[PDB]
């Protein structure tokens, strides 16, 4: 079983959330925390694109990278409530950002496979460090 | 102001939110 | 990269310790964790006994199996400190069997690479449940 | 208590002790 889980091969995923906040701090980039279902057909649709799309996949070396088939413990990550596919960023200060959220005002950190413009641009957001 | 249920549900940090406002 | 990471390529690992407990409480299997270091020889030799010994390699099968190069949140995973390589064994009931230990004092969830019996033994001690 | 080892690297659950 590896990290990647079909979210890009090429990238470099972290196993844990605890190493991951470890690493943000150290490098002082900023993490992005995908969480995702096998079982889940919206976690694949979303899987497929953000795999496939070219600008996420380059922009996504700057991260700290973590895909997560089970919750954490921290609340800071669901702010909203718990459901998949759902992509949380936090600042290497160890600061979740609750303030970069996708389109939807019922699941505020849902994307659709439509929304890969967006979350490109929440990433640029992320990477304008606290 | 669109909505999704494109979802599936499941059964040390700070955080940061927005700045605030007077709700309508 | 994979979960395995060289411990036994052959078994289901899980990725987190939230994920593992949830998975020991559910399937009434107790937990097994193994903390090492990549850059640690102790853990690489520890490891090498580990992934070529076919009783343990044939027990593991009976735990939910997690190893780290990170620890966890939870101190009472780290009862006489945080060293690697340190195997850790979690009941069902989501009770850390600090009771489980090796043979040294000074260390008491080390092993070194003669010690596979003991491991052994200490494994089915795991599996009469409390 | 018992032999030593030098061979290691320094760095809501229940717990029973031994
Ligand atoms: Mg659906």
């Amino acid at each position: 079983q590896t990290l990647s889980r079909g979210w890009g091969d090429q990238l470099i995923w972290t196993q844990t959330y605890e190493e991951a906040l470890y690493k943000s701090k150290t490098s002082n980039k900023p993490l992005m925390i995908i969480h995702h279902l096998d079982e889940c057909p919206h976690s694949q649709a979303l899987k497929k694109v953000f795999a496939e799309n070219k600008e996420i996949q380059k922009l996504a070396e700057q991260f700290v990278l973590l895909n997560l088939v089970y919750e954490t413990t921290d609340k800071h990550l669901s702010p909203d409530g718990q459901y998949v596919p759902r992509i949380m960023f936090v600042d290497p200060s160890l600061t979740v950002r609750a303030d970069i959220t996708g389109r939807y005002s019922n699941r505020l950190y849902a994307y659709e496979p439509a929304d890969t413009a967006l979350l490109l641009d929440n990433m640029k957001k992320a990477l304008k460090l606290l | 102001g669109p909505t999704t249920d494109e979802v599936t549900l499941q059964v040390s940090t700070a955080v940061r939110y927005p700045s605030g406002s007077v709700a309508l």
